[PDB]
């Protein structure tokens, strides 16, 4: 039943007694259920530590996993190019589902095609579809670019995509001259970071490789950034504005930062902004290349250093204040442009909120997981703050990054007990928060699964997620966030501290129980 | 706009195709004609999509792991090949269930075989296996597993069906091979038919010599409603008022003892036509179990459907049926006398995937609103058929709309909403058109039977009449 | 007792059972407590409508207050000038609570003096104070400037501020040339807002009154802009930075964003930016004056039309999308100077993130407080975005901004259920708060105890507060957030929309129970 | 530093100021020598502030209202006159309870008259009546009511003690008028002095012809403990395990009741000295009550005061003494053992009001600390000549110490740690000095006693050693 003026969704309607009564009816009924009681053993049992070497046994299965695949990452890469249009050539199903992942994480528009390969092309392969594709594409859609990659179907029959292009070309379909850059995107090796790297590559070689003759490093006065897969657009933003504010020139490659985040003033605008084509063309003139996401960049980063002979600096990605302080440092370098007064000042008043707010942080535990970048510089940041990070988890972090992560842990007292996971899901991190229980969990959406679980066990074995990474599906607009550089470390450490002080306020809320710490200045 | 206006409408956006597409895609459009019962002379549908035009379509894993599996609440289901596809579907739909999560309920999971180089290469039947014995360890309580196939399945020559059956019998388990990879069909339609012929083959059959159950006269089961937002529940409460007891729910909030009950109803209750008429067709067939397509979105539809339903009973059940309608009458007249003044002559499109875009129409005339262009990603024709009678006479008709025609149709036209999916959603904002998700029901719902429009009615109020709309344009501009 | 690896501070410590039972034979032995059955019979008389009617009828008595004292506006009006010292004339208890008051908000220090009128001074009134004061306070901080206040031993004595500076100067204690404005400030009259006008129309009549002669309106070709008492960093910069794209000149008369937010790099600043004399000497010559919250700048406006000449514009704080239309608008029309795109652009993304909120936010029912003019502003804006603000509380307001609230929410649907109390507090607010529950309360930190209050009576009374307003002491770092303009309406809603989707997480968080619609995506 | 370099230093900052502030400031600055037992031949204290010299001390209200009566957990306490010093006092300090807040316990609430200029010109003795009548109505389970008076009530002429004896009469209520307005004498000092002959005149006589009361010869009472994050719950619990009975706390968690049954105890035990000798000798005179002062910061403190107080009773408790000495050894055992060597040798300089600036330096010494400065708001002379003893050789003592003073003091000694309160916090840590508030705890604690000790060494070290003080030098300047 309903009340006309409260009308009730899902929740709270399907508490109504008689609904209560039905689903009780259908259960015993039809349903078979395992006993409640048996249930109950099972759930306890998977929080224990004989569950959990259990877990950690598996060589097949894969649970929640943390990571994505290839070709979205492609995706995100081709976004970031002026009048881009990213065409997965392969299966059309792929394509619906990466549009739909970013449309719930940046709730925007996502365009990208597909060429609808079918059963039929595992005989014959794609190359229709890609002439068809392309000619359909330009003529609807009026890209300047078009930045082909691959779902894994066409990985699997084995399309090569450079001579497709080339004889979609030559037959007419399109003309000479329009770009379309291209790579291969393979769903089942590494994951969605690894198909930035590999789409970013490919587009750098198309506008660079045949043209290096008239180039001369240095020439353009200008330093090329690399952001990698980057989904807060503050990050775009606050690289951008850091480097204006020092008078340095700089091109940033692959920048969706306008194209995700239009207005709505009554028109649909299929492209804004991005990296111009010139802008790729004319990148090997530049004094060097910095690459913001180091640890899913290595193939661009061969790229750079073998055919544009840019000596790519060792810097890790600039989040927290050591790590943001090296990168300001080494552009100071590299550009001639001294660190100004403003960025002195605005680290500072960083340094200064560290100060006001250590007494909360201090030997705070976390868990945590994303991709290898974002995660070893939360890492980073969590100790400068005298936090413990003692459940890091990269489900797709690598052997060389793990080292590199357990030296960070070594150079600090925070990192004594803390443990970095390798090739691990959400279910392995569903165990630890159990077994070795830390205060939060820093993660994505997919984190409120956990929490939940932990709540059932009791009150006091919850583990409250505090939501940073991809995809965050759950709140609206944190995508408009940062997390590099003294901006994104002043948004990282209030929502750090301000999540430790509701969830304070919360144990502390008790009438004439717990509400003598219920403090009122804290 | 005339019939006349809306043919040159289809002739100016196509003037924007290459000639191969632009010849396809005029064989997809069409000017309703409510006269017409042979759809085939108006429409073309169930064909493959042009390549580069920007189809909303997904894929048959899609159809089969996201829409008649997944829901199934206490069987673990593989999507089975690279990591991808079971990311991307993870619980992105909101097919409600009543359960213990990880414990004996696996819907918001996602269980993968995560191939790598080497699984490609040497194929994934020995990790599948590996898999299956690591799932019985550490998910004791599960009552079937699922091998929902991605593409690479098939083009590699794996053998799921031998694997299925091999560890099916040493664990004394049902073990369902799906092959539902993407490159099979040209939309999730195929990954329905597929999925049911699984559901035939693996699981129906598994009590037809068990006489065990104790039937009665009024045994149905609802097929083809997956519980979005719990529309399930919100039909189910109905038919059991009525009466009648609903023995299954396929697949929303299913489990698969009750799908294994299924052929001891009396009646089979088909909501999703294109989903699950193919399992229908065969519970008749093999059973003698009868089907009939009803439509719960809505009053007018909802009392028509209990009465159909309650026709095919006795007296008591046709009784019972009158007392229901006497009861929900003031709910719903109480939700028109306060909605329908708010949306009186509100022009709507909408774009769904292969029921919705016919099925609701009669909830929006209960309003007062006009569905003015109505399509679908997936549709054959007979869905066609059963449209162009709901439909008005001149209206406009899109069979696998790209997203070109989709937004030159809305400029055009200017419809006071619409209702489509995720991909769509951010478009038609931008340009200043209120927008109903209409397969999430924008995080709402349910919307099926008397509880359901209540919140149908809410929600369309909400964003047509919201003051964001009369905002867009600055006032110095 | 504590175990040393994991040392429990009052929370959890005292809920160990040595403690539980200490504090039980306690309260049997010595506290002669009233039984529970008796306390849990008051508290819920306390929630009922009878309680209610029995509290709106208090003549005498205010319980939890929702303002503030005049010279703590005074206060940081005159912080907001460049090397300027605030000056209470009278007690010195005053001081140390206004300073502390501030400190806590901002986590900064606050630099003010007393000169410490004692019982003696009844006698003969407070001149040797000012004397001996004024001069201690120029030879030992060094100010340009000393902006003198007066707590209220001083107004009920009758001290003559304006002979007393005058005497001062006359025998020597300060040079004649030395700035020393100032403003009569009774705590018995108004509120700290009423303090800040006070204090701002004092100064401004210090360096213009008498120099009139020589000013044209207009000639400088800027516009003057007062922001009266606000305790938001953002909101300081928020304004300076869109006149600035703009290509407005301005002036901002009382700016205390620098002072109040000065680096931690190894150096403490009593003084940093500000408003400078040379801006408050100018300011006759700007095009126009805008006062930002001119419910509070009654006494300034006055001053501002009847001796510079200006013709203040009739505008509402620039709070939500309308009335920030109508300030930039109103500065385009006196400025001569377009929109320019990026504001335009900024605009649709606020209306953007309206959009995509709309539906989470359609119908939620707030109580809220604060302010006259940030009162009146967030009402606006939760009119534009489809909620509805029910209990709308200005301890501080009068019948004037009464009438002019109830104005707004007659020109809109979602004002319908709404009512406007002035001359009411947080005790008054309480009653409201159980007998018409809404979804949530957003107001200041002392609103966490009516939270608590309505936990107790049950999890499904419960109205959970989002801190916005001042002053705010249980979360950091809050005070560096914006709440005009475009970009605070972005952070307003961000705010809105996520504290109703944690509350949702919360109560969908049940197993088995409510988790049906613990959805991933919302 | 030597003598000669602090007495330098002392001239030095001096030089800054006017002829007259000079010579004053002077005789409140001195560098300490432990052999001086009368410490009016080295400080002058308990004098007027100088104006316009940023003293960080506070009035008589904050001495009465904020520290004395407002902790007293089932009395409502009336902020009377204009509505600032309840605000900004409104739980600011943490004096901790357990109760029903604004049911049976009132204390982190804000009571006010609110005074208007029609209050001010005709006086407010009216509405305090009618003001005490609408608390009777809305808080019926308040036990009595203070009247703390703001600075204009005596300007005005008001009578407070007429309005507190006729109301009182009429509701047979406990009505306390507070004559603690921010122009009596020179600080909170006199706030506590009247604070304790209002506790005297209108409360703690009540019981003197009651014999009803069950005593014991262990009964004692905690004077002077306002229970501080905890503080006299972590002290109370150390007392009982001696085997004593607690039968009240002066004011921290305290109840009207257990005032009035103070006088009928064996022992009153003194914490803060400063605030509660007065009501303590009075005591002694009128009940023949003796009293003692004691110590419960760190464990040598702790284990002294222990051992002294048990000195006054008889085998019993002095067995039960050594016991919760063994007890607790091996606890802050492990505490000296974790933090003395992260903190052995640190040097720290204190700011306080009137007890803690002697107080804790036994507790810093335990962890290894020295205590090279420390100075009080308000203390007297008495205060000094207990510090004397307590501060090393050649360190500085500063009374009323002004803004300037301490800056510039801090910059010449440059301790590794500051001690003080919330105005001086955030100016020391932007000069890259750990700094810990001595009066909230900043926001941890308890302090006091042995489980106190614990978290005060975790809090020091925290603040300390913390990482962030390596990084307030940018690396390219
Ligand atoms: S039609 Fe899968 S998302 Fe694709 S590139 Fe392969 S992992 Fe990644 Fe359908 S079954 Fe899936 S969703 Fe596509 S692959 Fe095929
Ligand atoms: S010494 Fe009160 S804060 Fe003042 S101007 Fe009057 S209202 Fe405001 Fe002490 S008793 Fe209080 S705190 Fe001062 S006034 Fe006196
Ligand atoms: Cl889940
Ligand atoms: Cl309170
Ligand atoms: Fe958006
Ligand atoms: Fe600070
Ligand atoms: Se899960
Ligand atoms: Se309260």
């Amino acid at each position: 039943s309903q009340q006309v003026d409260k009308i009730k969704a899902s929740y709270p309607l399907f508490l109504d007694q008689d609904y209560k009564d039905m689903l009780a009816k259908k259960r015993d009924g039809f349903e078979e259920k395992y006993p409640q009681d048996k249930i109950d053993e099972v759930f306890q049992w998977t929080t224990t530590k004989e569950y959990q070497e259990l877990n950690f046994q598996r060589e097949a299965l894969t649970v929640n996993p943390a990571k994505a695949c290839q070709p979205l990452g492609a995706v995100l890469c081709a976004l970031g190019f002026e009048k881009t249009m990213p065409y997965v050539h392969g299966s059309q199903g792929c394509v619906a589902y990466f549009r739909s992942y970013f449309n719930r994480h940046f709730r925007e528009p996502v365009s990208c095609v597909s060429d609808s390969m079918t059963e039929d092309a595992a005989v014959f392969g794609g190359q229709q579809n890609m002439k068809d594709g392309l000619q359909n594409c330009k003529a609807t859609y009026k890209p300047d670019m078009i930045a082909v990659s691959t779902t894994c179907m066409a990985e699997v029959i084995g399309d090569d995509l450079n001579a497709f292009i080339n004889n979609s070309k030559k037959e007419g379909f399109i003309p000479d001259e329009f770009p379309v850059p291209f790579a291969h995107t393979p769903s089942f090796v590494g994951s969605h970071v690894t198909g930035w790297d590999n789409m970013f590559e490919g587009i750098a070689r198309y506008f660079t490789l045949k043209s290096m003759d008239d180039k001369v490093v240095g020439s353009n006065k200008k330093i090329n950034i690399v952001p990698g897969f980057e989904t807060y657009l503050g990050n775009f933003r606050v690289i951008k504005r850091m480097l204006s504010e020092m008078g340095v020139g700089y091109s940033l490659l692959s920048d969706p930062e306008e194209v995700l985040d239009t207005p709505a003033d009554g028109q649909f605008r299929m492209y804004a902004g991005g990296t111009t084509q010139e802008e790729m063309k004319d990148a090997p003139n530049a004094l060097n290349t910095v690459l913001l996401q180091p640890w899913h960049l290595e193939k661009t980063k061969k790229f750079v250093e073998g055919t544009w002979k840019h000596e790519v600096p060792k810097l890790n990605i600039p989040m927290g204040l050591d790590w943001t302080d090296e990168f300001l440092m080494k552009v100071s370098e590299i550009s001639g442009q001294p660190i100004p007064a403003s960025l002195t000042k605005e680290r500072g008043r960083l340094v200064d909120m560290m100060t006001d707010s250590h007494t909360w942080l201090h030997g705070k535990r976390f868990a945590l997981w994303g991709d290898p970048d974002f995660v070893m510089g939360l890492v980073k940041f969590l100790l400068e703050l005298g936090c413990e990070p003692v459940h890091i988890l990269c489900h797709n972090g690598n052997k060389r990054w793990k080292k590199a992560v357990d030296a960070i842990l070594a150079a600090s007292p925070y990192g004594k007990n803390a443990t970095v996971y390798i090739g691990k899901d959400l279910w392995h991190l569903r165990s630890l928060v159990f077994t070795d229980k830390p205060d939060f969990m820093i993660g994505n959406s997919y984190g409120k699964f956990i929490q939940r679980d932990t709540l059932h066990k009791g009150k006091e074995f919850e583990v409250p997620l505090i939501r940073i990474g991809f995809p965050i599906f759950d709140r609206h607009h944190l995508h408009r966030s940062t997390t590099l550089g003294y901006e994104g470390a002043m948004q990282i450490l209030t929502t750090l501290v301000n999540s430790i002080l509701e969830r304070l306020d919360e144990e502390t809320r008790g009438m004439q129980a717990t509400d003598y710490n219920h403090d009122l200045v804290r | 706009m005339s019939r006349e206006e809306v043919e040159s409408l289809i002739q100016e956006v196509l003037e924007v195709y290459p000639e191969k597409a632009r010849k396809d895609r005029n064989k997809h459009l069409a000017v309703n004609d409510p006269a017409v019962t042979q759809s085939k002379k108006c429409i073309i549908s169930n064909k493959k999509s042009q390549p580069g035009l920007m189809t909303i379509r997904g894929c048959a894993y899609a159809g089969s792991k996201g829409v008649v599996w997944g829901p199934i609440k206490d069987m673990i289901h593989i999507s089975h090949g690279p990591v991808g596809c079971g990311q991307y579907s993870r619980a992105g739909r909101r097919n409600y269930y009543i359960g213990t999560t990880g414990v004996n309920a696996f819907v918001t999971m996602n269980f993968t075989s995560d191939f790598q180089e080497k699984d490609i290469v040497f194929g994934g039947d020995k990790k599948l296996a590996k898999l299956i014995d690591e799932v019985e360890t550490l998910f004791p309580l599960n009552k079937g597993i699922s091998v929902q196939s991605e593409c690479p399945i098939g083009l590699i020559g794996d053998d799921i069906e031998s694997v299925s059956k091999v560890k099916g019998a040493e664990l004394s388990k049902t073990i369902v091979p799906v092959r539902c990879e993407g490159f099979r069909g040209v939309s999730q339609s195929l990954g329905h038919h597929i999925a049911n012929d699984a559901v035939r083959d693996w699981v129906l059959g598994k009590r037809d010599e068990d006489t065990t159950f104790a039937s009665t006269p009024y045994d149905v089961a609802i097929i083809g409603d997956y519980n979005i937002g719990g529309d399930a529940w919100s039909s189910r409460i109905l038919l059991e008022e009525m009466g009648l007891r609903c023995v299954a729910q396929w697949s929303g909030d299913g489990s698969i003892s009750e799908i294994e009950l299924t052929p001891k109803v009396k009646l089979n209750l088909v909501h999703c036509y294109r989903s699950m008429n193919y399992i229908s067709r065969h519970m008749e067939e093999k059973y003698g179990i009868p089907w009939m397509e009803y439509n719960f979105f809505g009053p007018t539809k909802t009392i028509e459907s209990l009465r159909a339903i309650a026709a095919k009973f006795d007296e008591s059940i046709q009784k019972k049926c009158e007392e229901v309608i006497a009861k929900y009458k003031p709910e719903w007249e109480a939700v028109v006398a306060k909605y329908r003044p708010r949306l009186e002559g509100k022009r709507v499109m909408l774009y769904i995937g292969g029921l919705r875009p016919r099925h609701v129409i009669g909830a929006y005339e209960d309003l007062g609103m006009e569905v003015v262009g109505t399509g679908y990603e997936f549709a054959h024709n007979d869905d066609y058929d059963r449209t162009m009678k709901e439909m008005g006479d001149s209206t406009l008709l899109y069979d696998d709309v790209t997203g070109y025609e989709f937004e030159e149709f809305v400029k055009r036209i200017k419809p006071d909403l619409i209702g489509s999916g995720i991909k769509e959603k951010f478009i038609f904002q931008k340009m200043g058109i209120p927008f109903r998700q209409m397969h999430s029901w924008d995080y709402s719902g349910p919307y099926h039977g008397f509880d359901g429009f209540a919140i149908f009615a809410r929600d369309m109020d909400m964003t047509l009449n919201n003051p964001c709309w009369k905002k867009l344009q600055a006032p110095w501009e």
